[PDB]
């Protein structure tokens, strides 16, 4: 779950 | 400035006259009292201070007046009510609100009537006076009877007209009009001199009156710890922070305005974007470590800065609450201000400085996003303290005094 949501944070991160 | 014929205040849980000169001061039972200096007049029979004191004189108080009701406007705009009233042989002064603005009566023996006003608009986007502990002044000699706000000149009128004005009337602290039952005012710091005050001494007392151990909310009221507060941004006014759907970012979005016709009022909303709380009295003061929480559905998330952080600015972390070694956890609340405010900063600490919690434009195209900034540490350190700075925060916990 806090992965998912790291992985969107890294994808906004860009 | 010791000057002071009457000085009300706190004390083993109750108001007294601490200015040497011991006047006898009777709370009823319908008066709220706090260590905080803070007493709420309400509309019950017995929700009254009764003061038996023993042309150059000054008033000095803060006062926080509830917002109108959205439908109740025009009883607001017409219906006047007296809070304090000073009154002998139908002679003295009084000082009444009418909606947005708070009125100072001179009556002679004669029954000879003149008046002062300060009147606050209630169509500002965000308003300092409106439900917010403000400070009020009050100067009067042989010439002119003059309201300062903040420290600042509002209004002045000429009073050569007005004969001999008996000032030594009991005090009569109480709502008194056409009010509603759920009508109310806050007060607190009722101070009486017996001299015109300079605008060089009010500024020093503003000033005085304005410091605080602990750190104040939106309203001006203690900030505290396990409270639910909506958070805004002092140099983006008109922003909020909200959760980008299904995400881990905060997007700035602009806040809605009043909707219903009446041309008479407008503001932003407050009670908008994250339910935030701010965790480890329950009082929160300068410098300590806090974690920056808010409730996602049902699910109490937090705010955690990116330890990879080689750009000035990047956007901050919205997840559940997780200890993570590549995440900053840890804030420490700031008050970098020197003046009067109700802001304060946010600081991510590893002990070095990461940066300030603010809002910056990142591209994509561009968007607002809620994020660290290293630019903000070099900032603060510049005298004067910039107030409109995007780092200074305040939080908007739920009112009485505002319903939107």
């Amino acid at each position: 779950a806090f992965s998912k949501l790291k992985e969107k944070f890294m994808n906004e991160l860009h | 400035l010791n000057n002071i014929i009457l000085n009300l205040r706190y004390r083993d849980n109750n108001l007294i006259d601490l200015s040497g000169y011991g006047a006898n001061v009777e709370v009823y039972d319908g008066v709220e009292l706090n260590d905080k200096n803070q007493f709420k007049l309400t509309s019950s029979t017995n929700s009254e201070i009764r003061v038996t004191q023993n042309l150059d004189f000054s008033v000095s108080f803060w006062i926080r007046i509830p917002k109108y009701k959205n439908d109740g406007i025009q009883n607001y705009i017409h219906n006047e009510y007296t809070i304090i009233n000073c009154i002998k042989n139908n002679s003295g002064w009084k000082i009444s609100i009418r909606g947005n603005r708070i009125i100072w009566t001179l009556t002679d023996i004669n029954g000879k009537t003149k008046s002062v006003f300060f009147e606050y608009s209630i169509r500002e986007d965000i308003s300092d006076y409106i439900n917010r502990w403000f400070f009020v002044t009050i100067t009067n000699n042989s010439d002119n009877a003059k309201i300062y706000i903040n420290g600042k000149l509002e209004s002045n009128i000429d009073i050569k007209d007005i004969g001999e004005v008996i000032a030594n009337g009991e005090i009569i602290f109480k709502l008194d009009g056409d009010i509603d039952r759920t009508q109310f005012i806050w007060m607190k710091y009722f101070s009486i001199f017996n001299t015109e005050l300079s605008q060089s001494n009010i500024k020093e007392i503003y000033k005085i009156q304005s410091y605080s151990e602990y750190l104040k909310d939106f309203w001006g009221n203690p900030l505290m710890y396990n409270k639910e507060y909506y958070m805004f941004n002092a140099g983006n006014k008109n922003s909020y922070i909200k959760l980008k759907k299904d995400s881990s970012v905060g997007e700035i979005l602009t806040r809605s305005k009043y909707n219903q016709n009446s041309n008479y009022i407008n503001y932003r909303n407050l009670y908008i974007g994250e339910k935030f709380i701010i965790r480890r009295d329950d009082i929160v003061r300068k410098e300590d470590y806090i974690y920056l929480d808010f409730f996602n559905s049902n699910r109490e998330w937090r705010v955690y800065a990116y330890k990879d952080f080689k750009e000035e600015e990047k956007k901050l972390f919205l997840a559940n609450i997780y200890d993570s070694n590549e995440f900053y956890k840890t804030i420490q609340i700031k008050e970098y201000d020197e003046q009067p405010t109700y802001s304060c900063q946010l600081l991510f600490k590893k002990t070095d400085e990461i940066g300030l919690i603010g809002i910056h434009r990142f591209y994509e195209d561009y968007k607002n996003y809620f994020c660290i900034s290293k630019w903000y540490l070099k900032e603060v350190k510049r005298k004067p303290y910039n107030p409109n700075l995007g780092c200074n925060w305040q939080f908007i916990p739920k009112d009485e005094g505002w319903i939107e």
